[PDB]
């Protein structure tokens, strides 16, 4: 009957103390947890075990800005000092043996993003379909857009200057160094790049638009 | 310098059956329990289960009663997962770990096994280059099935200032682009080439860039 239970998401400001919660159920309220940290396309990694009256022990790969506190059925994981490499899935997780029978059960994990940083606004790199793939009667136009702060963006695209929308496929942002990037696809047949004057990649960020284009001609 | 590796990604069709490895290095397999760990696309981690590694007994947890196989082959150092009759929501990466039981945690994780379960086929990426201080020069990793693929710039010589974005997904194929930006004084009299690999369909493409 072990439940573990996080909240999906937390937001702090950068240098502040931050503090994560993972609630264990009524009935194993005096439990030790573990919290791991997750990373895109990496494993998790061990964070700490955490005991009912707050003593802990942190792992490998972890700095001393966390620690670990406990109140009832309440783990709490602390980062002092907020740092933007702080940002990961915290997941926590806890044990039992039943019968004989071992058992683990995982929370949900929460997604720590760390505001309050300088803002970047993003830089558009675009490129006109390749020879190769007009052969083949096709046109990708590709958006490359990097070196931004904070992850969100909209992208649209347009074809002289009037909206398009088929076609467009657009990436998650990813992290690089402290900032982002992502990417926006249009594809086209090889006759509508052809005969357009011009495709543009509109970019929002923070509610304001960035534009760069590509000319067939 | 403990190592679990794992096998590599696979697309498998609904109804058919896979078998997942993790071969452990740096310790005696046999005295640590080794866990698995399913992880969906944009999900939180799940655990299924461990094998005693020493008498081969599996436990499994209740969502994973009845497809679901833990063995072990001790002498290669390997604990296997296998999964029958197949379902679509098998999609996901997979994880060994092992458990040391000072301390109770997963100490040690293989690095992932993405497994698609889709009744599409399996394509090879069509790679084109892109061309346009600095200049930035991409390939396009276009239409390929299932995911991942990597990118490297001659060879892996080439590291910085190298970008390869997320994969796009339409229609059962994944596109994505990488780009390396270089000096504007060695292009073209210089060559860069891309290369890309494509594990669940064993292919790899190189790509000169040349000027358009």
């Amino acid at each position: 009957q072990l439940v573990l239970t996080q909240s999906s998401s937390a937001s702090f400001s950068l240098g502040a103390s931050a503090k994560l919660t993972c609630t264990l159920s009524r009935q194993h309220s005096t439990y030790t947890i573990e919290w791991y940290q997750q990373q895109p396309l990496k494993p998790p990694k061990f964070v700490m075990e955490l005991k009912k009256d707050g003593s802990h022990s942190t792992g490998d790969g972890i700095p001393d800005r966390f620690s670990g506190s406990s109140s009832g059925a309440h783990r709490y994981l602390s980062i002092s000092n907020i740092q933007p490499e702080d940002e990961a899935i915290y997941i926590c997780g806890v044990g039992d043996t039943i019968k004989e029978q071992f058992v683990y059960v995982f929370g949900g994990g929460t997604k720590v993003t760390v505001l309050g940083q300088p803002k970047s606004t993003p830089t558009l790199t675009v490129f006109p379909p390749s020879s190769e793939e007009l052969k083949e009667n096709k046109a990708t136009l590709v958006c490359l857009i990097s070196n931004f702060s904070p992850s969100g963006v909209t992208v649209a695209w347009k074809a002289n200057g009037t909206p398009i929308t088929q076609g467009v496929d657009t990436s998650n942002p990813t992290k690089e160094g402290n900032k982002f990037m992502a990417s926006s696809f249009l594809h086209l047949t090889s006759d509508q790049w052809r005969s357009h004057n011009s495709f543009t990649c509109q970019v929002t960020h923070e509610g304001d638009t960035v534009e760069k284009s590509l000319s067939p001609a | 310098s403990i190592q679990l590796v794992q096998s590599g990604p696979e697309l498998k069709k609904p109804g058919e059956t896979v078998r997942i490895s993790c071969k452990a290095s740096g310790y005696s397999f046999t005295t640590y329990g080794m866990n698995w760990v399913k992880q969906a696309p944009g999900k939180g981690l799940k655990w299924m289960g461990w094998i005693n590694t020493y008498s081969g007994v599996p436990t499994y947890a209740d969502d994973f009663k009845g497809r679901f196989a833990f063995s072990l082959e001790t002498s290669a150092s390997t604990a296997y997962l296998q999964i029958n009759i197949l379902k679509n929501e098998d999609t996901a990466t997979y994880f060994c770990a092992r458990r040391r039981s000072y301390s109770n945690y997963f100490d040690y994780w293989g690095q992932g096994s993405t497994l698609t379960v889709s009744s599409a086929k399996t394509t090879p990426p069509s790679v084109y280059p892109l061309a346009p201080s600095m200049v930035t020069l991409g390939c396009l990793v276009k239409g390929y099935f299932p995911e991942p693929v990597t990118v490297t710039w001659n060879s892996g010589s080439l590291s910085s200032g190298v970008h390869t974005f997320p994969a796009v997904l339409q229609s059962d194929l994944y596109t994505l682009s990488s780009s390396v930006t270089v000096p504007s004084s060695t292009w073209p009299s210089q060559t860069v080439t891309c290369n890309v690999a494509h594990p669940a369909s064993s292919t790899k493409v190189d790509k000169k860039i040349v000027p358009r």
